């Protein structure tokens, strides 16, 4: 019925995203 | 910067020309002495904002710099309290960063 | 990348010559489709790795190559909860990723 379907089927990998935070840190003034 | 003028947005607020150009309470030259860690974090020595009058603008940004306001684009925002408490005496007003850095990428 | 032969350490490991060399079942063909988003989201266009046989592999990797593997920077490290392996029998491989987009800047 269909030749084409007995051969192999790719595998499908699926990562989930790669993210961080937003990690900063804030300057101090000083009045001289 | 003055927050009376900038509503603090950085999601579509993204060039110099986006920053009110009333909101401008001071401005310094660029960063004497850079350095980026193996941790990504980003470090620089003082910086010093010249003979600023004007006062109660609640806090500070850092920008790349290309001498026109279309092209120079925002790196950061801030907004720690103790800028609640600069109120510029017509005086030199000086920038020290945490010891080991202030941005990481 | 086989997990057994590569324990990720996302600190001190900066270049293709640090993963141990037997960890690599295939090698990513050059991305396409390498695109960007004003959130700082990258995207890119689905990879295909051709009749991989090997080992039982469990993670991807994606770096700057550079034809030196002692100067190909590494970028990001990805798996996942519920696509945890694949077992590679001659068939093709294809990593499909996220439709919005897979690195954070």
């Amino acid at each position: 019925l269909n030749p084409e379907s007995t051969g192999h089927r790719d595998w499908i990998f699926r990562p989930d995203p790669a993210e961080d935070a937003d990690e900063v840190r804030d300057p101090t003034l000083y009045l001289t | 910067i003055d927050a009376d003028d900038y509503t603090v947005n950085l999601t579509s607020h993204t060039t110099l020309a986006n920053i009110p150009s009333g909101a401008i309470i001071a401005v310094s030259e660029s960063l004497t002495g850079k350095s980026v860690t193996s941790a990504g974090w980003v470090k620089a020595d003082p910086t010093v904002f010249p003979e600023v009058t004007g006062d109660t603008g609640e806090a500070v940004i850092v920008y790349k710099h290309t001498g026109t306001a279309s092209t120079s684009t925002l790196l950061s925002y801030h907004d720690s309290p103790t800028y609640q408490f600069v109120i510029p005496n017509g005086s030199d007003i000086r920038v020290i960063w945490p010891t080991d850095g202030f941005i990481r990428f």
